[PDB]
């Protein structure tokens, strides 16, 4: 009491108490995400403190902009993030899953019930649980050339079919398949670019096989040079060519009016130099990365050419690779095997912009989308919705497996476990059965948020999975259930593996702690 | 006046009769201003 | 365990929160005030707005795009009909008052709608199949044009309808006539695309506002260099350079030492030695006159009176290309470079003086084939200045769209008539609850006819109902409101034309941001 042990304002919390306010604030952040899950989903808008505003129904990015500071509750986020990071669908289903399962325990833990039997309890629902998964999955061994892009089709469009760009899916899944069918053996999601122009139609969208690029500031002159070219050759350079001091380091002295005429013309001639060295290898179009003066400009327009300066090096490693090419640092050598090669190159205009497509490619291991919208959030959720496809496809390509959506697994592993936990004896028995009715959430929100009766369809679906219906789950337009494998609702195995592990991680981590400590500032 | 806020704090709008009230005052009143010094008997 | 207030957001206790039915019948509400404001603003009967900026300017408009823009807003659906507008404006030029009036007439459609317990994702898939079928009907109803340089009057007559809504119609037959013949002398016709850095607007206060014209040539803010130079040139030869009139400098360190008397006469003869070689160079290839982009030197400038030859100072670089591109030169950056086949021709030059000020202008005239193409524009205000230039903006958008497609349909309110009639025969035939929402959508479309009547001081039901009743028992979509009271109700004879892409474009971009707005249904947001 005279000195005391911490520092004056640490603030401790320990026992049942401290546990049940945990779950209780994961409750709330399930909530805020609840309803954007299903065909029938809605998206919520935020607003930061500067004012700009943001809309979106993807999981992740809505825990992300909300400012959440609860030590318990940012488990949640983190579990979001990890899943967001692996597989990049089905962010939401792993929040429900986790916050279910604390809720669902909760009674057990204000009857005094040891934690760790509890754990236990999850550990082995959750092997039992992704042991089932792997055993029931679908896959075909050697199953075609067209029912290989099929399959990532129906996988695209049933990613997309909870967005903002639903009606026109069967649209977009095509293209989005496309474009993972030329990005090599790395799948580097750099080599796939998103451009984004306000004003158009959703479906004025394109895909170009090639490559495309904003224009860039220009100097006097640009106007005076051709637009269209049908087998140009590429330069792509990281050479800056302008009039101007060869070294930051020079210093030149001079004794005679003779020898200083000399050093006026020596710069002429090295620019020159430069210039012919290019203009001699056959080349049409130029791209540097680095500044192209209004001397430079001039003498190409002269010639009948096209340059551009200060590229973005993303776009141009991105040309280099769908063209063929190399990024030359020096004109000393530019051979036929350095330079590039496109089909027909262009300069465009899209609703109010002017954009640089070449195209014609068929050795290219590269695309890019043009996407038209409304307004700057109208293309940035488009894009999020496209990302989700990608990575999705991706995914797919590699390991092929698919188990239908709907809810149809959901309730087959909750039967599975269900009748394990009636052979094993003790509280073990009851936590297994805790376990097994916390996977009924997914189909109750679907039913809720489309509107109709939960417990009619929850109860006709028991039936239907403990008689025999592997595949049977909810029918969101006929208003009723239906054989969800037969209906092209299909999904990667990795997502609902990956979701179950990491709400788990997450139950456990968040049952086990004892006390919490606040230090001061 | 609908109750939901459209502007920010500080905008202003004037509609169909005040506006014309506060056009026509501004316009007369510059016209008074300088009526006086018209013709060969005007004041400075 | 007594859950007393326990933290989970930062500034929890200032931050509001909207849910449910509630926030979005408040987007609605203040989607509709917007569409309120702009509603008396369209047709040729339309009134204007005074927007008075932050720093006090003052601007009378009447575009839908510029009105929305100049407002400073907080509610975020307000913001999302500003950058509705801006983007039809972006892409089309014209009809950037219409989309937002459809959008908020949608949104006030879905009302009742919602109170009778519709999910709104239901409202959307209608709205979304009653477009596609209105789009689909639209170009059945839409008749050709013909696109070139003999006949010019269809595109006349376009121009003639786009410009009838603004103040510039006192004369608009002539700034209709101004337009198109810029637009086809621009215009590249294989590629099918036009370059707006080819045409150069600008305006001078004062005159009157029918002293604009057109000129094939180039027109600058600039004067010769020597004040006792003539004034004017009837066979020029222009020589374009980038280099200043002064002796050469290294761009790299430099030093020239001077360790004698010698030295300094040498360098002092060759100062006056590279002047002399210079004027010579340039007098040497046959020019005439001469155009630099930076400066010259008190010798040079009297070296170039003295020898005949006249100059001009200090022009800008999209003025020298424009100059290059008028008078068929070249740019060339240095003296030695200058030859005889890099010098551009010009019919006249001349130095134009306005009133009782100090200024002076350049005019560039009778070139041959000329690609470059400028608007004088006149007038006794500021305003009028801008107001002209904006229509003129908005008739040149609407003959690039003529270009780049050839088909037409008529205005006055036939087309969303005729479009809402087949929305309601199509939804007759759907029974699966979707009928509500294609009708409302067909009563919503017709909001723009009851919009025009009421600007035009008739009545709208009755006017509407006469017209829809004409064009079920004949068979022509071309009756719409007669707005200027001629006696006839055909819009092909009062020759009233519209682009088809502007109405597909205006009909498609509404239902895609109503079915934005009708997705949200929370928001969160900082309190002040
Ligand atoms: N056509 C469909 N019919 C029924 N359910 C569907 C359909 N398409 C998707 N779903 C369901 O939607 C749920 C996911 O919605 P979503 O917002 O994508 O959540 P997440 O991002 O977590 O996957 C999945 O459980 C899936 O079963
Ligand atoms: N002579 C006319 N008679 C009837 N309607 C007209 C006439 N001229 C234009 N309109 C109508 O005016 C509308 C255009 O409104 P306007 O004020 O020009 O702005 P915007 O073109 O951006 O909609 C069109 O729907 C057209 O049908
Ligand atoms: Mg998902
Ligand atoms: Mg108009």
């Amino acid at each position: 009491t005279p000195v005391i042990l911490l520092k004056e304002g640490t603030d401790s919390s320990q026992g049942i108490p401290q546990l049940v306010s945990n779950i209780s604030a994961c409750q709330v952040i399930a909530e805020a995400v609840r309803t954007t899950l299903g065909p029938r989903g809605m998206d919520k808008l935020i607003v930061d403190g500067r004012g700009k505003a943001t809309i979106s129904n993807d999981g992740a990015t809505i825990l992300k902009l909300l400012d959440v500071v609860h030590p318990a509750a940012k488990t949640l986020v983190d579990i979001a993030k990890s899943q967001d990071a692996e597989v990049g669908d089905g962010t939401t289903s792993v929040t429900l899953l986790a916050a279910e399962f604390l809720k669902q325990v909760k009674p057990y833990v204000e009857e005094g019930l040891h934690p760790q039997i509890i754990i236990r309890a999850f550990r082995t629902a959750t092997q039992l649980a992704v042991n089932k998964i792997k055993e029931i999955a679908v896959t075909v061994k050697k199953a075609d050339k067209v029912e290989q892009r099929k399959l990532l089709e129906k996988c695209a469009m049933t990613a997309l079919s909870s967005k903002l760009i639903s009606q026109q899916k069967a649209f977009f899944a095509k293209m989005v398949v496309d474009a993972v069918m030329m990005l090599d053996d790395l799948l580097q999601l750099k080599m796939i670019g998103i451009k984004k122009v306000q004003g158009g139609a959703l479906e004025d969208s394109q895909l170009v096989a090639g490559v495309a690029f904003k224009k860039t500031f220009s100097y006097a002159g640009f106007e005076m040079q051709p637009k269209k070219y049908h087998n140009p050759k590429i330069a792509l350079l990281n050479v800056e060519l302008e009039l101007k001091a060869e070294k930051d380091n020079a210093e030149i002295r001079v004794h005679t009016v003779e020898d200083y005429q000399a050093i006026v013309d020596a710069e002429w001639n090295i620019l020159y130099d430069k210039l012919e060295k290019i203009h001699h290898s056959g080349a049409k179009v130029v791209l540097s990365k680095l500044p192209i003066g209004d001397v430079a400009t001039q003498y190409f327009a002269d010639r009948d050419m096209f340059c551009a300066g200060r590229v973005p090096e993303e776009d141009l490693k991105r040309t280099m690779m769908a063209c063929g090419g190399s990024i030359q640092t020096s004109v000393n050598a530019l051979s036929a095997d350095v330079l590039g090669r496109c089909q027909v190159f262009e300069e465009t205009q899209i609703g109010g912009e002017r954009y640089n497509f070449f195209t014609g490619c068929p050795k290219a291991k590269t695309c890019t989308f043009i996407l038209r919208g409304g307004a700057e959030q109208f293309m940035e959720e488009t894009e999020r919705s496209l990302h989700d496809a990608i990575m999705i496809v991706r995914r797919a390509i590699k390991n092929d497996s698919v188990v239908a959506g709907g809810g149809a697994i959901e309730m087959e592993l909750s039967k599975y476990l269900r009748d394990y936990s009636r052979t094993i004896p003790g509280k073990q028995q009851l936590l297994i059965g805790a376990y097994a009715k916390a996977l009924e959430i997914i189909p109750r929100q679907l039913c809720d948020n489309a509107g109709f009766d939960a417990t009619n369809i929850l109860n006709k679906l028991r039936a239907r999975h403990a008689q025999g219906g592997t595949w049977y789950g909810v029918d969101i337009n006929n208003e009723d259930i239906a054989d969800n494998f037969e209906a092209f609702v299909w999904e990667p195995a990795m997502v609902r593996i990956n979701a179950l592990t990491a709400a788990s991680e997450a139950a456990c981590l968040i049952v086990s702690v004892d006390e919490t400590i606040k230090n001061p500032r | 006046l609908a109750p939901v806020n459209i502007f920010k704090a500080g905008a202003d709008e004037e509609r169909a009769e005040t506006a014309r009230l506060t056009s026509f005052i501004g316009a007369i009143a510059i016209g008074d201003l300088v009526k006086s010094t018209l013709g060969p008997k005007g004041m400075d | 365990e007594y859950g007393r207030p326990f933290l989970i957001i930062k500034d929890q206790d200032r931050k509001s929160r909207l849910m449910g039915l509630e926030a979005l019948k408040s987007h609605i509400m203040a989607a509709k005030a917007v569409a309120n404001t702009m509603r008396t603003s369209l047709g040729p009967n339309g009134l204007d707005k005074m927007m008075v900026d932050k720093d006090g300017d003052v601007t009378v408009t009447n575009d839908g795009a510029t009105i929305l823009s100049m407002m400073d807003v907080d509610h975020q659906i307000a913001k999302l009909m500003v950058e509705l507008s801006k983007s039809q404006d972006d892409e089309i030029g014209d009809g950037t008052t219409g989309v937002v009036v459809l959008a908020g007439a949608l949104l006030e459609e879905a009302e009742q709608l919602l109170d009778r317990g519709i999910h709104p994702i239901r409202i959307a898939d209608g709205y979304e199949q009653a477009a596609r079928v209105a789009i689909e009907h639209l170009d059945k109803i839409s008749d050709s044009v013909l696109v070139d340089i003999k006949d010019t009057e269809p595109l006349i007559q376009t121009a003639k309808t786009t410009l009838g809504s603004k103040v510039v119609n006192s004369c608009h037959r002539q700034m209709a006539e101004i337009a198109v013949n810029a637009v086809l002398t621009v215009a590249d016709m294989e590629r099918r695309d036009v370059d707006f850095e080819l045409i150069k607007v600008e305006g001078k206060v004062g005159g009157r506002l029918e002293d604009t014209k057109l000129i094939k040539g180039v027109i600058v803010d600039k004067d010769f260099s020597h004040p006792q130079m003539p004034k004017k040139v009837e066979d020029a030869k222009i020589a374009i350079l980038t280099c200043p009139f002064e002796p050469p400098k290294p761009k790299t360190k430099h030093k020239l030492d001077v360790t004698s008397v010698e030295d300094y006469k040498a360098l002092q003869k060759y100062e006056k030695e590279k002047f002399e070689e210079m004027i010579q160079q340039i007098k040497e290839t046959g020019a005439n006159l001469a155009i630099c982009q930076w400066g010259f030197d008190d010798e040079a400038n009297h070296l170039l009176l003295q020898n005949n030859l006249p100059a001009v100072r200090w022009v800008g670089g999209p003025e020298i290309e424009l100059i290059a591109i008028a008078t068929g030169g070249r740019i060339v950056p240095r003296f030695s470079e200058l030859t005889a086949e890099k010098l551009g021709f010009a019919g006249l030059v001349q130095e134009i003086s306005f009133g009782t000020t100090k200024d002076k202008m350049l005019v560039i005239e009778q070139c041959k084939n000329s690609r470059a193409v400028t608007i004088f524009i006149r007038g006794g205000n500021k305003m009028i200045i801008e107001e002209a230039k904006r229509s003129l903006h908005d008739a040149l958008c609407v003959i690039r769209n003529l270009i780049r497609d050839n088909r037409v349909v008529y205005g006055g309110g036939a087309a969303e008539i005729s479009c809402a009639l087949a929305v309601s025969q199509e939804a007759d035939k759907c029974p699966t609850l979707e009928q509500y929402a294609m009708r409302a959508f067909a009563d919503a479309l017709e909001v723009i006819p009851m919009a025009l009547s009421e600007n035009s001081g008739m009545n709208p039901i009755q006017t509407m109902t006469e017209v829809r009743a004409r064009q079920v028992k004949e068979m022509n979509p071309a009756l719409g409101i007669d707005c200027l009271h001629k006696g006839t109700n055909d819009m092909k004879q009062q020759h009233v034309i519209e682009t088809l892409i502007g109405k597909k474009q205006q009909i498609s971009l509404a239902t895609q941001m109503v079915r934005m707005i009708l997705k949200i249904d929370d928001i969160r947001k900082p309190g002040e």
